[PDB]
RNA sequence: UCUUUCUCGAUUCCGUGGGUGGUGGUGCAUGGCCGUUGUUGGCUGGUUAAUUCCGAUGAACG
């Protein structure tokens, strides 16, 4: 019944999924503090702001 | 902070401020502040000129008082009417303090 | 002149006015909240 | 915590030691400090039956 700590999924080149070739594959949050490269995650349902916890659906 | 200073009217106001002008007393202070008790309630306004003129009133000018009695008089039945059809407590009380000091240094006194 | 005895305590109120100088229901509640958590 | 990618970037994280160990427990010497083995003075606020309640707020002598 040992808990195991939560292991960090090492990606390979997480960089490489935002833009082609120029423009941005995913969207920009338009906050005031979020803005001009924090891409937006797309998830099957929505849109979410990984540092200031904007919601789009 | 500023209740405990010696300008404040701890002290010095029921030393200094009742010589209005330099001679002791005037109630032209009073008479001008008619402008203020009429027409304006205002709470934490009324109160503060209520007991400034409670302090100063206690420095005898009998003469003027009995003169000028009917004026003060009419006054606080106006002050009275007004604040217990309002419902305040601080300016009816020391309304009620000066009434106090008029009475005690004085058919219509029986009113 | 009670006019401008009136004035003149108004500009003394300005002057010493110029001398001097729905979220806490909530925030009370989470303080409760944190009180005890 | 189990999926789905968004962000933070060296502020890091994996394994093996019969090697210490430290937010440890415990005794001794150890420096400071209490208590221990007289006498005379000295009110903005709401609240109650009420100088009611809470609320701000000194001296010498042996
Ligand atoms: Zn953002």
């Amino acid at each position: 019944p040992k808990k195991n700590k939560h292991k960090r999924k090492k990606v390979k080149l997480a960089v490489l999924k935002y833009y082609k070739v120029i423009s941005r594959l995913r969207r920009e949050c338009p906050s005031d503090e979020c803005g001009a490269g924090v891409f937006m995650a797309s998830h099957f349902d929505r849109h979410y702001c990984g540092k200031c916890c904007l919601t789009y659906c | 902070a500023a209740h405990k200073e010696i300008c404040a009217v701890l002290a010095a106001v029921t030393e200094v401020i009742r010589s209005q002008g330099g001679k002791e007393t005037e109630t032209e202070y009073f008479a001008a502040l008619m402008t203020t008790m009429e027409a304006v309630e205002s709470p934490e306004s009324l109160a503060a000129v209520a007991y400034l003129l409670n302090l100063v009133l206690k420095r005898v000018p009998s003469p003027v008082l009995i003169k000028k009695f009917s004026d003060t008089s009419k006054a606080f039945m106006d002050i009275m009417s007004a604040q217990a059809s309002s419902g305040s407590t601080s300016v009816l009380r020391w309304v009620l303090s000066c009434l106090a000091t008029l009475l005690r240094k004085q058919p219509v006194t029986l009113q | 002149l009670a006019d401008i005895i009136m004035e003149k305590l108004t500009e003394k109120q300005t002057e010493v006015e110029t001398v001097m100088s729905r979220v806490l229901e909530v925030y009370r509640g989470v303080r409760e909240v944190l009180s005890k958590y």
